[PDB]
């Protein structure tokens, strides 16, 4: 996904020499390549943290030693 | 001295299930909803 990102992005970086810019195609492809680069990372880093101490496991399940979820029952 | 066991146990609601002796009090599975009420009560503490 970063193959089609890098050389369009670098084209915008070397474009300033008297504060010049790159054209609309160059900024578009680099932006969409940057977006698909983080596509795999975003889903992986998205995690809902384990249930709080307040949350119970209820009496709908067996009692192992202790009850009311606290990363044990 | 006893010719029968002198300890006669009582129970609550009594019977067998799988051929496992199962006794209980009234509020056995009341304790599912008891802990759920405790969760909501303490969760709203942080909000206030």
């Amino acid at each position: 996904s970063a193959v089609s990102a890098v050389f369009h992005n670098l084209a915008c970086r070397i474009a300033p020499d008297y504060a010049l810019e790159a054209t609309a195609k160059i900024i578009a492809t680099a932006k969409y390549g940057k977006e698909l680069l983080y596509k795999q990372t975003a889903i992986s880093r998205a995690k809902r943290a384990p249930y709080p101490s307040r949350m119970p496991t209820g009496s709908g399940n067996s009692f192992p030693n202790l009850n009311e979820w606290h990363y044990f029952p | 001295a006893g010719e029968h066991i002198p300890i006669v146990p009582v129970f609550g609601e009594w019977g067998f299930v799988e051929d496992k002796e199962v006794y209980e009090g009234v509020v056995r599975l009341t304790k599912d909803g008891q802990r759920l009420r405790n969760m909501i009560m303490s969760f709203n503490a942080d909000i206030v």
